[PDB]
RNA sequence: UGAUUUCUAUUUACGUUUUAGUACUCUGGAAACAGAAUCUACUAAAACAAGGCAAAAUGCCGUGUUUAUCUCGUCAACUGUUGGCGAGAUC
């Protein structure tokens, strides 16, 4: 399964935080500039193709719920477009919407 | 020939070397190699006096050289006298009536004695009397608009009474139209031929030109313009038949600049580096356009945040240090014609013009003579330009290659002189049988690391030597550049030790216990960070912080893993949860991640607000915390590595190319690397190897063997591997599948003290000590001395007092106040002694009474006077100390009634004899060598009568001689020679070899004299003498009896 | 714990001291000046790391760097005994 963990808006695009997490592995993956085209239209397919850091590699929690920032962490096929709406104002709080 | 990890430690004044074994990992050997410091004030001084003996030489050869053209058109003879001939008053008078010849010769020897200044704008700073050179001539030309010299030197002796000082500052043309004037009228009387005249002006305003230098014979003249050209700009290290560029040329400038630009990191949805197109929109947008370059404006050229960009020099405030354009600015302001300025020849024609000529009226000649497009005035304004001086390392051959080289790839110096790999070409490496010691004088260094480098690499040689071609060498140069820097470094770290303690005390008296002084590290990165973590930015409070500090660890911003930084400027204390969900990742590739709190922005926003605030945060580390690259990358470990792991200073870098290249060009396969101190020292901390270093010498062979053993581990592990293959440059296969990732890890890796106790219990070091043997030294004491014979028969040397108008000069006081006897006007004018006495017990509350005197009367003081008209008093003469040793030189002053001498005759060797089974020596000094065309002499004559001195028989069995340092061993006691203390009582003085005496007696806190004196008489055994290897090794000497007198 | 500058060239006006002169002072003195000291100043000539070259010359070297002692010796400078470049050897 993999969830949008965390975002965070750019100039010109969007920093994104993908976890793909099996029944005992979470796997982090950083993407520090995804264009904003892909992150508007839900164009979720184009995740891997933007360059992104090695996956950090830790033990999968019990629940992806709540991350440290609040937010409220979506699955991937739900789309960054829902996101965007489900903690707008808490990304507003901390300067990244 | 077991292959060894050979470990090298260079300083100012000692190179240590370790031989460890290399698959065994024990000592095979330790050793210190020992030189004084060198330093520059010695050629410096050296320099300034070979000048001034020249230009004393100059002055009297023209006044003899006048002398033999008075005698040649009869104007003197052998019997003519000029004793009371007062030149003044014959100059000005042969200005309008009859000279003598007597009184002629005399004027004419004068005036060719002092002859003014050619060029007025060259001048020096040494101007005590607030006077500019330059302005006082002008100010004396004013004021002989309607005069000649010799008009206002005698009404000035008429007037005031001085002619002499820095008021008689003429320039030359003047001194020629008196005498031209002088010989006009004068020519009537006296037959004088007309070419006798030109000759005579000839003599007057002729003096050597810059370029023309010393005559025939001299070492360091020449023949033409080539040759003095060749030597002052040196052939190229590289290149040698082309010669080095000037320093502020056009296409080194540019280089410098690329090189810069090609530093860049800019994060942004391109290229991270700088493209080929914007760097020439770079160039001729900006760089062409403003003088001194901007990060803001380098910014808004590509469209970028001057905020996003990274990786620029910087200098000691903050600021972006980018290489600004010299000479493109500096004609650009004159001339903005496009076929002037662009053209890059002109410009380089038009800088080694500005270079190596100075004066204004050759500069324009010699641009004058670059026919070209340039016009005639635009040569007048470039001849007052300013600061063209130095010479760059390569050749514009070189330039050019790197110039394309760079402006086509993204590499930098470093990058392209590690790829192209080329080899020095002076001195040929591959039928050379050692290493090459002359290479490393054509290296522009000091020459405190050029003797440093010099004395590695003879140890070096001799390690390959003496035990055969080594596997892994490892060279660590220290921080300091001289004693002074160091000195500086030494005191800056204990004021800002006690400035840390005494907060510590502070911060302990406050809360209250002994808990202040244990977390320190915490504490201070707390401090700088008011109290806040940075990943989580949650309050951090003090008193919890003192209480259980358990769950605020000190995390490593770039993962121990890659960065290899265990600095200050590394460590952010944290909340335990965030360091634990961190790990092997870096803030920018953690606080983005689900793991974290607070997001990059907020945490952005915060690091530059606080690297903003008050200098709370070091570049490096600012640099550090948003570091938004992939570690993962080879790139960025290559520039962690080269940065914090490597010496990337100029001189080991030199140092190493040179090794390299020697051990590559005989196919030799030999790895060299070179490693950074502050590493070193976090190893030498964490290992607890040694924390107070004060046992001696044997220090600098420690530290080397650590280093070795830090080779060692990087030979040990298959992951490290990769830093093995960039610590030597050595091509690596995207091979990435080895490597080190937990910090844990790091600290199994490194920390782990292996086969640490082998090299504390070590008791078998090695020491070798440098031998100074050169004659010709400092001879004598530089101030002359007059002296005066007493009523007690011992002689009294006569020591003078100047200034008796300064502030903070009582010593006029001490003289009066202590003993006023030691002056001489006590005894030969007690009503003057008794004037002044009564001005000092006028004026005790000021410090200088004779200056608050003279302050408040405006005449300094007078000699006592009948009339009150006697004269000034300037300068006070008093006597001083006895006459023991002195070289005499009343030879030189004729029929003097006072002995004239010097003291202190520098002794250079001494040579101990054995004379029917008691032990003698003669002191063998500076003075009684004789320099006969490179062929020292020690004076036959005075060398017996120092023999005789000591009564030395002549069937005394010669036993040796001793210079500095060449190891002496009495009674059966070795020891190191400093030198004769006092010949006459047979004393020499001597020390320990592996620790200094003062060391000695402050290990065991006794206050003893510390330097140790033996005496050679009779109450002495035996006396043998020993030197060592360049290495260490001890050895006995033959004597090689008849000691040695000739010196090549 | 916090990134290269060597080598060299030209000239000026100072300063130290000796000698000589002058000024200053102090003895027998109306004076000439006979005379003492060389403290304190001014002017002139000369020496200024000891010295070694060179022969009318815009003359030269002399406080810098390298410096592990001494051997057989090949080939060299030289007012006879040390320097490359090798073979060698150490209480």
């Amino acid at each position: 399964v993999k969830y949008i963990s965390n975002m965070s808006k750019q100039e010109k695009g969007y920093r994104v935080y993908v976890n793909v997490v099996n029944e005992d592995t979470d796997k982090g993956f950083l993407f520090p500039s995804v264009p904003k085209e892909v992150i508007e239209n839900d164009k979720i397919d184009e995740l891997f193709n933007f360059e992104h850091h090695k996956p950090y590699v830790q033990k999968a929690k019990s629940r992806y719920d709540k991350n440290g920032i609040g937010y409220k962490i979506v699955q991937l096929d739900e789309g960054f477009q829902k996101f965007i709406e489900l903690n707008k104002e808490k990304m507003k709080e901390n300067l990244d919407y | 020939k077991r292959n060894y990890i050979l470990g090298l430690d260079i300083g100012i004044t000692s190179v240590g070397y370790g031989i460890i074994d290399y698959e065994t990992r024990d000592v095979i050997d330790a050793g210190v190699r020992l030189f004084k410091e060198a330093n520059v004030e010695n050629n410096e001084g050296r320099r300034s006096k070979r000048g001034a003996r020249r230009l004393k030489r100059r002055r009297r050869h023209r006044i003899q050289r006048v002398k033999k053209l008075l005698f040649d058109y009869n104007l003197l003879t052998d019997h003519s006298e000029l004793s009371g001939i007062n030149p003044y008053e014959a100059r000005v008078k042969g200005l309008s009536q009859k000279l003598s010849e007597e009184e002629f010769s005399a004027a004419l020897l004068h005036l060719a004695k002092r002859r003014g200044v050619h060029n007025v704008n060259e001048v020096e700073e040494d101007t005590g009397n607030e006077l500019s050179t330059k302005e006082q001539i002008s100010r004396n030309s004013k004021a002989l608009e309607e005069k000649y010299v010799a008009e206002l030197q005698l009404e000035r002796l008429k007037k005031d009474g001085e002619v002499r000082g820095s008021i008689n500052r003429f320039k030359t043309s003047d001194y020629v139209k008196e005498a031209k004037q002088l010989l006009k009228v004068q020519k009537a009387y006296h037959q004088l031929d007309q070419s006798f005249i030109d000759t005579y002006i000839d003599l007057l305003e002729t003096r050597r030109t810059y370029y023309e230098g010393p005559g025939e014979g001299s070492p360091f003249g020449w023949k033409d313009i080539k040759e003095w050209y060749e030597m002052l700009m040196g052939h190229c290290t590289y290149f040698p038949e082309e010669l080095r560029s000037v320093k502020y040329a056009y296409n080194a400038d540019l280089y410098n600049a690329l090189n810069d630009l090609n530093n860049l990191v800019i994060t942004r949805d391109e290229n991270e580096k700088l493209e080929y197109y914007e760097k020439f929109q770079i160039i001729e947008n900006v760089f062409k356009q403003k003088k001194k370059p901007t990060l803001k404006q380098i910014a808004k050229e590509i469209l970028v945040n001057e905020e996003d960009i990274k990786g620029y020099r910087v200098t000691s405030t903050g600021k972006p240090e980018f290489t600004n354009l010299k000479v493109y600015h500096d004609i650009k302001d004159i001339t903005a014609r496009k076929e002037i300025i662009e053209n890059a020849e002109l410009l380089d024609q038009i800088a080694k013009i500005l270079t190596i000529y100075q004066s204004s009226e050759d500069i324009q000649e010699e641009l004058t003579n670059l026919n070209s497009e340039l016009t005639q005035e635009e040569i007048e304004q470039i001849s007052n330009l300013k600061g063209y001086t130095g010479t760059h390392n390569l050749s514009l051959k070189a330039i050019n290659l790197i110039l394309d080289e760079l402006w086509h790839t993204n590499d930098n110096q470093i990058a392209i002189f590690n790829r192209l790999k080329l080899v020095p070409k002076k001195v040929d490496l591959s039928q050379q049988k050692e290493i090459p010691t002359t290479l490393v004088d054509d290296f522009i260094l000091s020459p405190v690391v050029k003797r440093s480098f010099i004395q590695s690499i003879k140890v070096i040689n001799a390690i390959i030597k003496k035990y055969g071609l080594p596997n892994d060498i490892i060279i660590e140069l220290a921080r300091e550049k001289n004693s002074k820097d160091a000195q500086k470094m030494i005191n800056e770290m204990q004021k800002r030790n006690r400035q840390t303690n005494e907060r510590i005390e502070e911060i302990i008296r406050t809360t209250g216990k002994e808990n202040a002084k244990y977390l320190i590290e915490k504490i201070k990165l707390h401090d700088m960070q008011e109290g806040k973590c940075l990943y989580s930015l949650e309050a951090i409070p003090l008193e919890d912080l003192l209480n259980n500090p358990f769950n605020y660890e000190v995390d490593h911003i770039i993962p121990r893993s890659v960065s290899f930084d265990n600095s200050f400027n590394n460590k952010v204390l944290v909340k335990q949860e965030e360091n634990s969900k961190k790990g092997n990742r870096t803030p920018f590739q953690y606080l983005s991640s689900s793991d974290s709190k607070i997001s990059y922005e907020t945490f952005k926003k915060h690091i530059l607000n606080l690297a903003k605030g008050k200098g709370r945060i070091s570049k490096t580390k600012k640099e550090y915390l948003l570091e938004e690259r992939d570690i993962n990358r080879f790139s960025v470990q290559k520039d962690f590595i080269n940065r914090n792991l490597v010496d990337t200073r100029y001189a080991t870098r030199g140092l190493m190319n040179l090794l390299r290249s020697y051990f590559r060009v005989n196919n030799l396969d030999v790895k060299v690397k070179s490693i950074n101190g502050g590493f070193t020292s976090f190893l030498r901390r964490k290992w607890k190897f040694k924390k107070e270093r004060n046992k001696g010498y044997k220090h600098h062979a420690e530290d080397a063997l650590i280093i070795a053993n830090a080779d060692f581990i990087f030979k040990e592990w298959k992951k490290l591997d990769k830093a093995k293959k960039v610590m030597e440059n050595q091509m690596f296969e995207a091979e990435s599948m080895p490597e080190i990732e937990t910090e844990q890890e790091y600290k199994e890796i490194f920390i782990t003290p292996h086969q640490i106790k082998h090299i504390k219990d070590f008791k078998d070091y090695k020491y070798s000590h440098r031998v100074d043997k050169k004659p010709n030294r400092e001879l004598i004491n530089d101030t002359l001395y007059s002296t005066r014979k007493d009523d007690k028969g011992n002689t009294l040397i006569v020591n003078n007092l100047n200034g008796l108008y300064d502030k903070d000069n009582d010593k006029l006081k001490k003289l009066i106040n202590k003993s006023p006897e030691k002056l001489l006007m006590y005894h030969h004018d007690p009503q003057t002694y008794q004037k002044l006495k009564l001005i000092m017990e006028q004026y005790g509350d000021e410090k200088n009474p004779l200056y608050k005197y003279y302050e408040e009367t405006g005449n300094y003081l007078t000699k006592y006077s009948k009339k009150d008209n006697g004269p000034v008093i300037k300068k006070i003469k008093y006597y001083g100390n006895k006459l023991n040793a002195h070289l005499d030189i009343t030879d030189d002053y004729p029929n003097s009634r006072n002995k004239v001498v010097k003291l202190s005759l520098k002794p250079y060797r001494f040579d101990v004899y054995l004379d029917n089974g008691v032990y003698k020596f003669v002191t063998v000094k500076n003075l009684d060598v004789i320099k006969k065309e490179n062929y020292y002499e020690v004076n036959s004559k005075c060398y017996e009568e120092a023999k005789k001195l000591k009564k030395i028989s002549n069937q005394a069995e010669f036993i040796a001689s001793f210079y500095n340092n060449d190891l002496i061993k009495i009674n059966g006691e070795l020891y190191r020679v400093i030198g004769v203390n006092n010949d006459l009582l047979n004393r020499i003085e001597v020390n320990m070899i592996d620790i200094t005496y003062r060391e000695y007696l402050e290990n065991m806190n006794d206050k003893r004299p510390p330097r140790i004196i033996k005496t050679i008489a009779s109450k002495t055994q035996s006396i043998k003498k020993y030197s060592t290897d360049i290495l260490g090794n001890l050895y006995e000497v033959k004597s090689k009896k008849h000691p040695q007198i000739i010196k090549k």
